[PDB]
């Protein structure tokens, strides 16, 4: 298809070109935050980011080739992982802080305004500290983010033709793997340093999955508690994870 | 399904 | 450190030598299963498996080098992942079935005997078919399991753990090179294996909340060791 | 986390 014939530098350029924008929040520094107000800004922010992510997913090489129900499944399972790694990525050059928006840069002390948030806050910070220590590159970021979209839901899909579409997902994933190796070779990394860094990057996705699962329970805790109003799309993505 | 609608936007 | 010194073949043999044994289920409730009897068999089995896992971890190269608090943190974070990847591994040549014990082989219909269990059952069977589809080797399996132990709790703290993690990467690549796979085939299979760990973590989180439900539902009393491991995820 | 302490020290 389109993604299979695509080269490494063309894979990178397609992903780099499909990046969603950085959005601003309605945050007013004149007033101090509360649990309801802070959680209202983050929920409003994620809801708007969700819209851009869905159209970003449509531009990931291979995602169009899938059926609409398979596209829904991957996004239903990966949406918070993708929001989180994007948050971690743009927070990379702000140690000890999470850049939710250019006008919203929070400490872990401010994250205490929301119950249970500080645990997920520290996990997001440690991941961003890990990206900084690894000096993660933007070309590697877009590859990892596309891997999350294609991988996080592929093990919850029994036709042989079902197999054919699933084997297509593994075919695109193998291509993105080749693209990551292609990038590391250009940076002057030895073959040993290439496999090692590839392992380090993919092992972070395990922790990102963990953050998303812990984050999924935190959002479901506030849907029933009704502490902050959740948008219609977010409540729909939340019921996918039950 | 809002996700299904947003995905099926032409 | 002592784990960075030995070679890849030496690393594989040290991991294969430390493999815990396969334990048997209790033959006492060997009748057809209710929700309480099945949960009692798996709780008892998992509790006894935990004891062997803790001693298996001490034989993981580089694990003893860590402090006791660091050993406690890694085992607290990974114990259900490690139990699950072991269950998936020994269920490989039993497609459509999960071999909890040699005398306790179950399919997804029997998993429905417990509330909320069939969902975790299907994710476990899906992991087993993936290992079978990939033809996962025992030397690869012991590498993934050690990676889970050292990696799952490392970002909740360090530099020595990553060096041992890099060593198991070198060991994984060494194994695939012996199998004749090309360079492109080596870093694609490395990627495919490590991406499964993301799904095994997902199963652990879903399993963790499921074991918390039946703790509150109190379908079966949990051992003090299992309670302490479950409380670490709260 | 005390039982895990004992088993790790035998
Ligand atoms: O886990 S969080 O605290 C972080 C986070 C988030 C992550 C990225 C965003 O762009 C916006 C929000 C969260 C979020 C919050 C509400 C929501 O509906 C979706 C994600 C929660
Ligand atoms: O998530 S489970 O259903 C799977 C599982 C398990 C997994 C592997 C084992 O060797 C033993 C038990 C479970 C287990 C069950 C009871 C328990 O007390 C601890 C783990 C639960």
């Amino acid at each position: 298809s389109l993604a299979l014939s695509l080269t490494a530098d063309q894979m990178v350029s397609a992903l780099l070109d499909a990046e969603p924008p950085i959005l601003y929040s309605e945050y007013d520094p004149t007033r101090p935050f509360s649990e309801a107000s802070m959680m209202g800004l983050l929920t409003n922010l994620a809801d708007r980011e969700l819209v851009h992510m869905i159209n970003w997913a449509k531009r990931v090489p291979g995602f169009v080739d899938l059926t609409l129900h398979d596209q829904v499944h991957l996004l239903e399972c990966a949406w918070l992982e993708i929001l989180m790694i994007g948050l971690v990525w743009r927070s990379m050059e702000h140690p000890g802080k999470l850049l939710f928006a250019p006008n919203l840069l929070l400490d872990r002390n401010q994250g205490k305004c929301v119950e249970g948030m500080v645990e997920i806050f520290d996990m997001l910070l440690a991941t961003s500290s890990r990206f900084r220590m690894m000096n993660l590159q933007g070309e590697e970021f877009v590859c990892l983010k596309s891997i999350i979209l294609l991988n996080s839901g592929v093990y919850t899909f029994s036709t042989l033709k079902s197999l054919e579409e699933k084997d297509h997902i593994h075919r695109v994933l193998d291509k993105i793997t080749d693209t990551l190796i292609h990038l590391m070779a250009k940076a002057g990394l030895t073959l040993q340093q290439q496999h090692q860094r590839l392992a380090q990057l993919l092992l972070i996705l395990s922790h990102i999955r963990h953050m998303s699962n812990k984050g999924m329970e935190h959002l479901y805790s506030m849907k029933c508690k009704n502490v902050v109003p959740l948008s219609d799309l977010l409540l729909e993505m939340l019921d996918a994870h039950r | 399904k809002i996700l299904h609608r947003l995905l099926q936007d032409s």
